[PDB]
C-alpha cells in the first residue's frame, strides 16, 4: 500500500513538476526519486485484472532513466518523461482498480491483488517515499 | 609461453599496478583531506578611480570610483567565456577554505580614532583611499574613523568591518557560514574507535588527553559506494580487491613460536613412509612445509577474507597430504571465497582420492557446470554420519552478510569462530582412518591413513588455529569502513595447499593478535581511502554537472573520469577498458552534486553575467543598424556608440554561427544591408578619433565575416569621443550630431557605494583543528597468553 | 496561464518559507526559482489594462537577486525579500484581475489581457515550475 | 506561535517522509531541519502547567542527531527517528493543550503558557521554517 502510494505520489509529482522551462533544481530530488522508481520497477512483470469485466493487463517495465544534466528542462526531456509517466500512471490506475474490487473475510486489510502482493516485497521497499496524505 | 600470452592479454585490461606490493605505499600515502585556511578574503572586484566626462564630452576635474575586475582575463567567444567560468569554479573549489579565523587577516585601520581594525589589508587600502578622497561624504568619513571591530573572547567570536563587492561578499560569507570544522571532544574520539574494538576485552582504551573547547576536527566523508563499483566493473573491482588484499596482508600479524620445522618434517616423513612407496614424486611431497609458508598462508587467508578477493587453489593431486590439509581449509574458509573451478577441483580430488575410496564407493564422475559441488553430491551419497555431517557443514559454510555501524560485513559461522567445527572435521577424518579402502594397495592405504592421523592428532592445535584466524579476521574487519562486497574477481590469489599444510602442521599455541597501533593504522588507512574516494567522486560529479549546466558541449568527460581514477591512487588508467570508463561516466552523471560545491556553482552561475559584463576587453555584442543613430552620451566615454540592449533587432548567435558553419543568413543580411545584432563575447577596438567616426570605419568590420566564413576575427569599433581626443574640436566647433551605423552591446561599470560594500564579517576568535583522532587514544593490549575470543574463552587453550 | 500560476506559486512559497531564522536549506530551491523569476522578468515592461474602472497600471522590473550564502535567514534577508515580493504580488494580482474581467467568443481559453499574452511568450517559459493545484 | 507551528510541521514532515527504504535525497533538507530542531531544543527544560485538570508535565530534551550518511533509509534509521518524533509530538501536543486552555483580556494574542512564552525567545527562532498553513 505504501509502495503503491509512493508510485502514485511520484507520478503526480512528475506530472506537476516536470514541465518545459523549469529549473532542474526544482525537480532534482524528484528526478532522483523517479530514477530510483524506474530502476526498482525495471525487469519486473505484473498482471492486473481477472475479476468481473476488468481486463487482464500485462505490464513490462523497460525504461531509461531521466537525465540530470540540464539547467532548465526542455521539450525532449519533457516528452521522454511524459511517455514514461503515462505508462506508469496507467499501471498504477490498473493496480488500484484491481485492488479496489477484491475483498477478504480473514485478512481484508492485507493486499488482495497479486500486483500489490508483489509490490509488498522488500525489493520494492526502495520506492517508498513521502507519505503525507 | 602461450599461457603467459593469454594471461598478459587478460591482465592488460586490469588497471592494477604490476608490482602488487608497491600498491601498499600508494595506499598508505593517501592523507586526510588537506585542511585549507583562508589567508585573505576572496575578491574578484576592486574599486578603481576612473575619469568621467560631462554630457558635452569634456573630462571632469574629479575621478569616480567604480568596481573593476582585479584580473580582467576573460576570453572572446561565448563558449570560451563559459570555459573560463568553469575554470573559475574549479579554482574556487580548490582554494575554498575549510575554516576561517578573521583575526589573522585583521589589520590596523589608519584613520580609526578608537583603535579600530579591519579585514583584510585590501579593505584597509580601500578605506584609506575613500577617507582621503575629497568627494567622500562627511558621514562616510566619520564612519570610517569610528567603525569598530568587536572581539568577544568569552564567546569565541570576532566581528570585523570589511569592504567587499556583493559577489565577493557572497563568496566570503558562504565560506564563513559553511565551515567544515566541528567541535571536538573525547566522546567524539571514543565513538570514532570502531565499536567492536571498544567492546573487545583484549584491548584497553584510555583517554589520557584533555581536549579544550577550542578543539576542532573535520569529519571524514564515509559515505558508502555511490558508484556500486562491485557491480559491472570487473577490472576496477579486481584492482580494488587487490589493493585491499595487499593492505590486509600488511596488517595481518606474524605467527610466533611455531613447531620446529625439523621435528615436524621428520614426524611426517616417518608417518607417511614415502620412500617405501613407488610415488614418482618422493621429494616433492614435503616441499613447501616451513614456517615461511605457514606465515604466508595465515596472511593470505585473512587478507583474502578481509578484502573479499577470490582465491585459487594450487595443489598436486598425488600429494594427498595437501588434500588432507585442504579438508581443514574448506572446513574453516567459506567455500565462496574460492573460484568455483578451484573449489570443484580440490573437492573432487578429495572425493576421488580419499573419501570415496575410503568407503569403497565408485569414483565420482563429476560434470563441470553442475549446480552441485562434488561435496554436495557426496553429502547425499555418503551414509556415515561423521563424514556426511562434516560435508554438510563444508557445503553450507558460506559467508553471512550483516550490517554493523552501517558497513556491510562478511561474517563467519559461529562454529568457525569458536573452532568447535574442527572437532567435527577430526571426527570425519578419524572415520577415514578406520576405513578399509577395499581395493587400495595396503602400503598406499597405510600412508593415506597415517597422513589423515597426522592431521587428526593436531585437533587442539587446529581448534586453536581456527579460533586465532577467526579472531584476527573479526578484529581487522572491525577496521573496515567500506561495504565488504563479495564478487568473483577476474584474477585470484593463488593459495598453495602446501602452505596450508605448513600452517596446519606448524602452528603452536602462541596467540598473536593485531597490535592496537596496527588496528588504528589499518582503520586510518581505510578511512583515508574511503574519504578520498568520496571526495573525488564529489569533485568529478561537481565538474561534470558544471560542464553540463554551463553548456560546455565540447568538454570530454573522459578526461574528468581519468583524473578521478588517477586521484584514487590505485588505478593504472592505461589499462581501464573503455566500456568501463563510459559506464563510470554515466554513473557519475546520475549522482547528485554535493551541497557545498553545488552552492558555489549556483553563486558562480548567478554572478556569471555580471562578472562577464564587467570585463573591459569583451563586449556582449554588436548591432549593425544601417540607419544613422546618435552616439549616446555616457559619463565613462563621452560620446559612445553603446547599445543598452538588443531590442528591435534580429539576433544572430555568433557561437551557433561558428558551430554550424552555415553563413548563408548572415551573408544574405550583410549583402542586403539588413539590420541585425550579432550576439556573443566579442573583442572591440576603442577608437578615440572623430575622423574615424566621420570615415564610418565601424561599418567596415563585417565583410571579413563573409570573406573568411569566420567570426573569431570580428572586432567591432567602439567610439570613445571626449575632450582627450586629438580631434574633439570637430565635435566642439561644429553644429552636427555624431552618429554611427553600428552600436556595441556593452554595459557600464557599477559605481562604488560605501553603504552597499561595508559589511561585518563574523568568525571565531581561534581554534585548533586536529586530524589524527586516534592519536588521542592510549591503546594497550593484554598479554597474548590471556587473550580471549568472543565467547570469553582464551583464543588458544592448548597452552 | 502556466507562467502566471508559476509566478503566483513562487510568491506564495516566498511568503510562506522566507521567514526569519529558517535554515537556507529549507528555501534553497525556492530561492533559486525566485532568482530565476527575477532574471526572466527583469527588463520587461508590462501594462494592466483600463477595462472598466480598473486603472491602467505600468510595471517595470529592475530587481536584484536574493542572497544564497547564509546558514539561516535573518531580518535583513526577510525585509529585502519582502520588498520584492510585495511588488511582484501586486503585479500578479493586477494581471489576474485584468484577465478575470475579459472574455472572448472565438477563443475564450486563450489569454485575453496583453500582460498574459506577453507572459505566454517563450522567453518567460523559464518561470514555469511545479503545477500542483 | 511560529516556533510551535514549525515544531509541529517538522514533526509531521518527519512522520510522513522518514520511511524505511526512502532515498536520503528525499529527506536531506528535512533531516537538516530536524537536526537543527534537536540542537535548539536540546538542554532546555519545559513545563506544561496544571491549569484545571491538565496534569503538570516536565519535558527534558537530550536527543542525538539523526544520521546523514545513508543512501536509502533503513529500519534502524526509522526507529531512531521515530522515538524522538514520538517524544517531540507528545511535547508539542501538551504545549498546544496548555496554550488552548488559557486567555487574557490585555494581550490575548500573546502567548499565555510558560512553554510557549519560552519558545518565543530568540534562541528558538532558528527552528522556524515553512509557514504554509
Amino acid at each position: 500500500m505504501d509502495v503503491l502510494y509512493s508510485l502514485s505520489k511520484t507520478l503526480k509529482d512528475a506530472r506537476d513538476k516536470i514541465v518545459e522551462g523549469t529549473l532542474y533544481s526544482n525537480v532534482s530530488d524528484l528526478i532522483q526519486q523517479f530514477n530510483q522508481m524506474i530502476i526498482t520497477m525495471n525487469g519486473n512483470e505484473f498482471q492486473t485484472g481477472g475479476i468481473g469485466n476488468l481486463p487482464i493487463r500485462n505490464w513490462n517495465f523497460d525504461f531509461g532513466l531521466l537525465g540530470t544534466t540540464l539547467l532548465n528542462l526542455d521539450a525532449n526531456y519533457v516528452e521522454t518523461a511524459r511517455n514514461t509517466i503515462d505508462y506508469f500512471v496507467d499501471f498504477v490506475d490498473n493496480v488500484c482498480m484491481d485492488e479496489m474490487v477484491r475483498e477478504s473475510q480473514r485478512n481484508g486489510i492485507a493486499p488482495q491483488s497479486d500486483s500489490l502482493r508483489k509490490l509488498s516485497g522488500i525489493k520494492f521497499k526502495r520506492i517508498n517515499f513521502d507519505n503525507s496524505s | 609461453h602461450q599461457k603467459e600470452v593469454q594471461y598478459e592479454i587478460l591482465q592488460k585490461t586490469i588497471p592494477t599496478f604490476e608490482p602488487k606490493e608497491s600498491i601498499l605505499k600508494k595506499l598508505e600515502d593517501i592523507k586526510p583531506e588537506q585542511v585549507k585556511k583562508q589567508t585573505k578574503l576572496f575578491r574578484i572586484f576592486e574599486p578603481r578611480q576612473l575619469p568621467v566626462y560631462r554630457a558635452n564630452g569634456e573630462k571632469e576635474l574629479r575621478n569616480r570610483w567604480y568596481w573593476k575586475l582585479k584580473r580582467d582575463t576573460l576570453p572572446d567567444g561565448d563558449y570560451d567565456v563559459r570555459e573560463y567560468f568553469l575554470n573559475l569554479y574549479d579554482q574556487v573549489l580548490t582554494e575554498m577554505p575549510d575554516y576561517l579565523l578573521l583575526k589573522d587577516m585583521a589589520v590596523e585601520n589608519k584613520n580609526s580614532r578608537d583603535a579600530g581594525k579591519v579585514v583584510d589589508s585590501e579593505t584597509a587600502a580601500i578605506c584609506d583611499a575613500i577617507f582621503q578622497d575629497e568627494e567622500t561624504e562627511g558621514v562616510v568619513r566619520r564612519f570610517i574613523a569610528e567603525m569598530r571591530q568587536r572581539v568577544q573572547a568569552d564567546r569565541n567570536v570576532v566581528n570585523y568591518p570589511s569592504i567587499l563587492h556583493p559577489i565577493d561578499h557572497a563568496f566570503n560569507e558562504y565560506f564563513l557560514q559553511h565551515q567544515l570544522v566541528e567541535p571536538l571532544n573525547n566522546d567524539i574520539i571514543f565513538n570514532y574507535i570502531p565499536e567492536r574494538i571498544r567492546n573487545d576485552v583484549n584491548y584497553i582504551l584510555n583517554m589520557d588527553r584533555n581536549l579544550p573547547s577550542t578543539a576542532r576536527y573535520i569529519r571524514p566523508n564515509l559515505l558508502q559506494d555511490r558508484l556500486n563499483l562491485h557491480d559491472n566493473f570487473e577490472s576496477l573491482w579486481d584492482t580494488i580487491t587487490t589493493s585491499n588484499y595487499i593492505l590486509a596482508r600488511s596488517v595481518v600479524p606474524d605467527l610466533k613460536e611455531l613447531v620446529s620445522t625439523e621435528a615436524q618434517i621428520q614426524k611426517m616423513s616417518q608417518d607417511l613412509q614415502l620412500e617405501a612407496l613407488t610415488i614418482q614424486s618422493e621429494t616433492q611431497f614435503l616441499t613447501g612445509i616451513n614456517s615461511q609458508a605457514a606465515n604466508d598462508c595465515f596472511k593470505t587467508l585473512i587478507a583474502a577474507m578481509l578484502s573479499q578477493r577470490t582465491m585459487s587453489l594450487d595443489f598436486v593431486t598425488t600429494n594427498y597430504m595437501s588434500l588432507i590439509s585442504g579438508m581443514w581449509l574448506l572446513t574453516v574458509v567459506p567455500n565462496d571465497m574460492f573460484i568455483r573451478e578451484s573449489l570443484v577441483a580440490c573437492q573432487l580430488a578429495i572425493i576421488n582420492t580419499i573419501i570415496y575410496p575410503a568407503f569403497g564407493m565408485q569414483r565420482m564422475h563429476y560434470r563441470n557446470g553442475d549446480p552441485q559441488t562434488p561435496f554436495q553430491i557426496a553429502e547425499q551419497q555418503i551414509q556415515n554420519f561423521q563424514v556426511a555431517n562434516w560435508l554438510h557443514f563444508v557445503n553450507n559454510n558460506q559467508f553471512r552478510q550483516v550490517v554493523i555501524d552501517g558497513v556491510l560485513n562478511q561474517v563467519l559461522n559461529d562454529n568457525i569462530r569458536n573452532g568447535h567445527v574442527v572437532n567435527q572435521l577430526m571426527e570425519a577424518l578419524m572415520q577415514l582412518s578406520r576405513q578399509q579402502f577395499p581395493t587400495m594397495p595396503v602400503d598406499y592405504k597405510r600412508s593415506i591413513q597415517r597422513g589423515i592421523l597426522l592431521l587428526s592428532n593436531r585437533l587442539g592445535q587446529l581448534v586453536d588455529l581456527t579460533r586465532l584466524l577467526a579472531y584476527n579476521y573479526e578484529t581487522l574487519m572491525a577496521c573496515i569502513t567500506m561495504n565488504m562486497q563479495h564478487v568473483q574477481t577476474l584474477t585470484t590469489e593463488k593459495l598453495q595447499l602446501t602452505s596450508v599444510t605448513s600452517l596446519c602442521m606448524l602452528i603452536g599455541n602462541a596467540t598473536v593478535i593485531p597490535s592496537p597501533q596496527t588496528l588504528f593504522h589499518y582503520y586510518n588507512v581505510n578511512v583515508n581511502f574511503h574519504s578520498n574516494y568520496n571526495e573525488r567522486i564529489n569533485d568529478a560529479v561537481a565538474i561534470i554537472t558544471a560542464a553540463n549546466r554551463l553548456n560546455l558541449y565540447q568538454k570530454k568527460m573522459k578526461s574528468i573520469v581519468e583524473d578521478f581514477l588517477k586521484r584514487l591512487q590505485i588505478f593504472d588508467i592505461s589499462r581501464v577498458p573503455d566500456d568501463q570508463m563510459y559506464r563510470l561516466r554515466d554513473r557519475l552523471r546520475l549522482l547528485p552534486v554535493e551541497i557545498r560545491r553545488l552552492d558555489i556553482f549556483n553563486l558562480i552561475l548567478m554572478n556569471m553575467e555580471q562578472i562577464e559584463r564587467a570585463s573591459d576587453k569583451i563586449a556582449q555584442g554588436v548591432i549593425i543598424a544601417y540607419r544613422d543613430m546618435q552616439l549616446e552620451r555616457d559619463e565613462m566615454y563621452g560620446y559612445v556608440n553603446i547599445a543598452r540592449n538588443l531590442d528591435g533587432f534580429q539576433q544572430i548567435n555568433l557561437e551557433e554561427l561558428m558551430r554550424t558553419g552555415d553563413y548563408a543568413q548572415i551573408t544574405n543580411m550583410l549583402l542586403n544591408n539588413q539590420p541585425v545584432a550579432l550576439v556573443g563575447a566579442l573583442p572591440f577596438i576603442t577608437d578615440s578619433s572623430v575622423i574615424s567616426l566621420v570615415a564610418k570605419l565601424d561599418a567596415t568590420v563585417f565583410a571579413q565575416i563573409v570573406k573568411l566564413r569566420k567570426v573569431d576575427t570580428l572586432k567591432p569599433i567602439l567610439y570613445k569621443i571626449n575632450s582627450d581626443s586629438n580631434d574633439f574640436y570637430l565635435v566642439a566647433n561644429y553644429d552636427w550630431v555624431p552618429t554611427s551605423t553600428t552600436k556595441v552591446y556593452k554595459q557600464i561599470p557599477q559605481q562604488f557605494d560605501f553603504r552597499a560594500s561595508m559589511h561585518m564579517l563574523t568568525s571565531n576568535l581561534t581554534f585548533t583543528v586536529y586530524s589524527d583522532l586516534l592519536a588521542f587514544v592510549s591503546a594497550d593490549t593484554v598479554e597474548p597468553i590471556n587473550a580471549v575470543a568472543f565467547d570469553n574463552m582464551r583464543i588458544m587453550n592448548e597452552l
